C-alpha cells in the first residue's frame, strides 16, 4: 500500500511499506528484497539468506579508444612538420645557385641530393667545391636532431601511456581528487559511513563531507545519469546487484569494478510466532543447496540481458601506407604521359 | 557473520624464459608480413615502370633501402625518384617505431595472469584443476545442472591421471611443484589467507562460483541461543568482525615497496639472429659452389 | 653477384637489430635511475620494509 | 634550547661512475661473439666473391 520498504517513525510506531503491513498481519508471508538489521530482527522473524549483496564501485566504461588513422604523426606538432617543408625548398635552391656558377648538380639532381640526406640514405655524388660544401655540412647537421627528438619523444609517448592503472579497489578511491565519488542522500550506505571504524574509510567520509558542489544526489536514477554526464569524472556507489542489473539493460556506457566492501544479506519475513517458519526456512535451504536460485539468478540478469597482447598494433602504423600506395598511383601515371610525348 | 565460497588459486605468474625469435615481440605479426609483400609490390612496380634495372637488380635496391645502407644502385627515371623516394619514407617511420617501443617493455616490465575466469580454463583446457577426493565442493561439482560445470565435471571424472589429493595441505603443494601446470579449487576464505602467509607464490584468482557461510551452533530447543544471534548481528554492522578479520589474515603476513632495477642483456634473448646469421652464411657456401660445378662442364 | 649479395643482407639485417636493443636499453637504464626518491620524511618510513 | 626526533641513515658515498660505464647495457659474452662473427663474416664473404 506504502511503496516502501519498512521504516518506523521516531514518534509514533507507525510501522510504513512491507513489515507494516505484516506487524497487524494482512498479509501471510513477504517476499522482497529487503535487508537484515538488529531493529528489523526483533519487530519480524526473518529467515536464512538466501542471496548475497555488497557495496561496489560504478564507473562509466572506457569507450574503445579506437587509434588516429594518422596517430603516428603525435609527437611532432603540425607547425613544424610545416617548416620543414619550406626549408627542405630554400636549401635546394641556394644549393644549386651556388654549385654551378661561371657541375653534376643540377635543378633536378641538387633536388634529389637533399631528399637523400634528410631520409638517412647516402648519397650519389657528394659536392665538390668550398660554396657547396658548406651548405651540405649544416642540412646534416639540421637533419641528426629532427630525427633524434623524433624517436625520442615517440619512446616518451609509449612510456607513459602502459604505466597507468584504473581505478580498481577502494583503496584507489582513497588516493584520488580528479575522480569525485558520492553516495544517495539517505539510507543505510550513508549512515555505515558515519560510523565506520575501517582503515582509510574514515578519511575517505572526511573528503566526502566537504565538496565544492553537493556530492550526495537524492536520486539513484538521476544519479547514474551524473555519471554519464561527467564521463570519466564521477563514480556512484551503492549495492552489488542493482549495479551488475544496470549493465545489462539499457544503453551500455557503464561497468562493475573491484570487490565488495560491505557485507549485507535479503531475506524473507513472516512476524514471530508464525508456524510457517519450520518448513520455508527448510525450503529455501533446500533451494540453494541443490541449485534452484543459481539457475534462477542466471536467467533474469543475462539470458534477459541486452549487453554482451600489448605489441604495437597495425592501426598506429596503418596510416604510412596509405602514403606508399598513392606515390606508386602518380609513379604510374608519369610513366603513361611521357610515354605519349615521346 | 561471515561469507565464502568456491575460487580458484594458481601458482605465481613470474617471469619467462625468452627462447628464439623473442626480439619480434615489438611489433605485431600482422605488420611484419605486410612489409614482405609490400617490398615485392615496390620492385616489381619499379621494373614495370623502367620499361639498368631488371627483376633481380631492383630486389636488391628496396632490400638496401630497408637496411638504411648506401649502395651505388640509383634510378635516374623520374617516376623512379617518386617511387624510392616514397619507399625511403616507410623505412624512417618503421625502424625509429620499433626503437621507441622496445625501449617501453625495458623500463616498466608487466606480469599478466594466463587464466581470467571458471569460463577462461573451461575453454583454455591445457592446465589440470580439481579438488580433494571426498568433500563439500566436490559433492557440489557432481550433481549441477548449469552445462558450465557439468563440462568441468566431465573433465574432472574422465582425468588422465585423476586430480584428487588426500589432503587440502597437499593440494597448495601440488599447485607449487608443478608451476602453472595444476590449479586447486577450495574455500576463498583459506585461499586468501595462504596467500597471505610465507613464502608468497600463489593468489587468489576471478570471483565465488557459490555461496555459503559460518555460523555459532546451539543444540537443540536452544533455550541460550536467541540472545547470542542478536548480538552477532549488533557487532556484524559496528564492523568488528571486519575489524578482527583484517587483523589475523592481512596485518599478520609474511609479505607486505616495489623497487626495479634495470638488468643487463644477456645472449640467451638475441640468440635468435645468431643463429640467422650463420644459417645465412652456410647457404652462401652452398649456391657458389654449385654454381661453379655446373659452370665447369 | 648472388653468392656476395646473399651473404651481405644477412650481416646488415644483424646490424640493425644489434644497435637499436643497445639504444633502448641504454633509454631504460637512465630512465628509471633519475625516477628514485632517498627516505625523506617519516612518511617514506611508514611505506618502507627493505 | 628546543629538540626534536628525527632520522639517521649511512651517507650516500660520492658514486664515481665506472670509467667503462657505457658498456653496461650489453653483458660481457655478447661483446665477445659480436667479434667472433665479424670475423666469420668477413671469411666467409671473401671466399664466394673470388
Ligand atoms: N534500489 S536500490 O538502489 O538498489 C536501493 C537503494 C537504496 C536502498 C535500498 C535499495 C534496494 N534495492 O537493491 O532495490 C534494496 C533495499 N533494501 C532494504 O532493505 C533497504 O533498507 N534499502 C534498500
Amino acid at each position: 500500500s506504502d511503496g516502501k520498504y519498512g521504516a518506523r517513525d521516531p514518534d509514533t510506531k507507525a510501522w510504513n511499506g512491507m513489515v507494516g503491513e505484516l506487524v497487524y498481519g494482512r498479509a501471510d508471508v513477504a517476499v522482497a528484497p529487503l535487508t537484515i538489521t538488529l531493529v528489523r530482527e526483533e519487530v519480524i522473524d526473518f529467515s536464512k539468506p538466501f542471496m548475497s549483496l555488497g557495496i561496489s564501485i560504478m564507473i562509466k566504461k572506457p569507450q574503445k579508444s579506437k587509434p588516429g588513422v594518422f596517430s603516428f604523426l603525435d609527437p611532432l606538432a603540425y607547425e613544424i612538420w610545416m617548416c620543414i617543408v619550406f626549408a627542405y625548398i630554400g636549401v635546394s635552391v641556394v644549393l644549386f645557385l651556388v654549385s654551378r656558377f661561371s657541375n653534376e648538380f643540377g635543378i633536378f639532381n641538387s633536388l634529389w641530393f637533399s631528399l637523400g640526406a634528410f631520409m638517412q640514405q647516402g648519397c650519389d655524388i657528394s659536392p665538390r667545391s668550398l660554396s657547396g660544401r658548406i651548405v651540405g655540412g649544416v642540412w646534416w647537421f639540421f637533419t641528426l636532431i629532427i630525427i633524434s627528438s623524433y624517436t625520442a619523444n615517440l619512446a616518451a609517448f609509449l612510456t607513459v601511456e602502459r604505466m597507468v592503472s584504473p581505478i580498481e579497489s577502494a583503496e584507489d578511491l582513497a588516493k584520488q581528487t580528479e575522480i569525485a565519488y558520492g553516495t544517495l542522500e539517505a539510507g543505510s550506505t550513508k549512515e555505515f559511513f558515519r560510523r565506520s571504524k575501517i582503515a582509510v574509510f574514515e578519511k575517505m567520509w572526511t573528503y566526502m563531507k566537504s565538496a565544492e558542489p553537493s556530492v550526495f544526489v537524492r536520486t539513484t536514477e538521476e544519479g547514474m545519469i551524473r555519471v554519464r554526464k561527467s564521463k570519466g569524472k564521477y563514480a556512484y556507489l551503492l549495492e552489488s546487484t542493482m549495479n551488475e542489473y544496470i549493465e545489462q539493460r539499457k544503453p551500455c556506457d557503464t561497468m562493475k569494478v573491484g570487490g565488495n566492501l560491505d557485507s549485507k544479506g535479503y531475506g524473507i519475513a513472516t512476524p514471530k510466532g508464525s508456524a510457517l517458519r519450520g518448513p520455508v526456512n527448510l525450503a529455501v535451504l533446500k533451494l540453494s543447496e541443490q541449485g534452484v536460485l543459481d539457475k534462477l539468478k542466471s536467467k533474469w540478469w543475462y539470458d534477459k540481458g541486452e549487453c554482451g597482447t600489448s605489441a604495437l598494433s597495425l592501426s598506429n602504423v596503418a596510416g604510412v601506407f596509405y602514403i606508399l600506395i598513392g606515390g606508386l598511383g602518380l609513379a604510374m601515371l608519369v610513366a603513361l604521359i611521357e610515354f605519349c610525348y615521346k | 557473520f561471515m561469507s565464502l565460497g568456491i575460487s580458484i588459486m594458481i601458482k605465481k605468474p613470474q617471469k619467462s624464459k625468452p627462447g628464439v625469435f623473442s626480439f619480434l615481440d615489438p611489433l605485431a605479426y600482422e605488420i611484419w608480413m605486410c612489409i614482405v609483400f609490400a617490398y615485392i609490390g615496390v620492385s616489381v612496380v619499379l621494373f614495370l615502370v623502367s620499361r639498368e634495372f631488371g627483376i633481380f637488380n631492383s630486389l636488391w635496391f628496396s632490400l638496401g633501402a630497408f637496411m638504411r645502407q648506401g649502395c651505388d644502385i640509383s634510378p635516374r627515371s623520374l617516376s623512379g625518384r617518386i617511387v624510392g623516394g616514397v619507399w625511403w619514407f616507410f623505412t624512417l617511420i618503421i625502424i625509429s617505431s620499433y626503437t621507441a617501443n622496445l625501449a617501453a617493455f625495458l623500463t616498466v616490465e608487466r606480469m599478466v595472469s594466463p587464466i581470467e575466469s571458471a569460463e577462461d580454463l573451461s575453454k583454455q583446457t591445457e592446465i589440470a584443476y580439481g579438488t580433494l577426493d571426498s568433500g563439500s565442493t566436490k559433492e557440489f561439482f557432481r550433481r549441477s545442472k548449469i552445462a558450465v560445470f557439468d563440462k568441468m565435471w566431465t573433465y574432472m571424472r574422465s582425468a588422465e591421471p585423476s586430480v584428487f589429493v588426500r589432503t587440502t595441505a597437499e593440494g597448495v603443494a601440488r599447485v607449487r611443484k608443478s608451476k602453472g601446470k595444476y590449479a586447486y579449487l577450495l574455500e576463498s576464505t583459506m585461499n586468501e589467507y595462504i596467500e597471505q602467509r610465507k613464502p608468497c607464490d600463489t593468489m587468489k584468482v576471478g570471483g565465488n562460483l557459490d555461496s555459503k557461510g559460518y555460523g555459532i551452533a546451539t543444540p537443540k530447543g536452544s533455550s541460550l541461543g536467541t540472545p547470542v544471534n542478536l548480538a552477532v548481528l549488533k557487532l556484524s554492522e559496528q564492523g568488528v568482525l571486519d575489524k578482527l578479520k583484517n587483523k589475523w589474515w592481512y596485518d599478520k603476513g609474511e609479505c607486505g615497496g616495489s623497487k626495479e632495477k634495470t638488468s643487463a642483456l644477456s645472449l640467451s634473448n638475441v640468440a635468435g639472429v645468431f643463429y640467422i646469421l650463420v644459417g645465412g652464411l652456410g647457404l652462401a657456401m652452398l649456391v657458389a659452389l654449385i654454381e661453379f660445378c655446373y659452370k665447369s662442364r
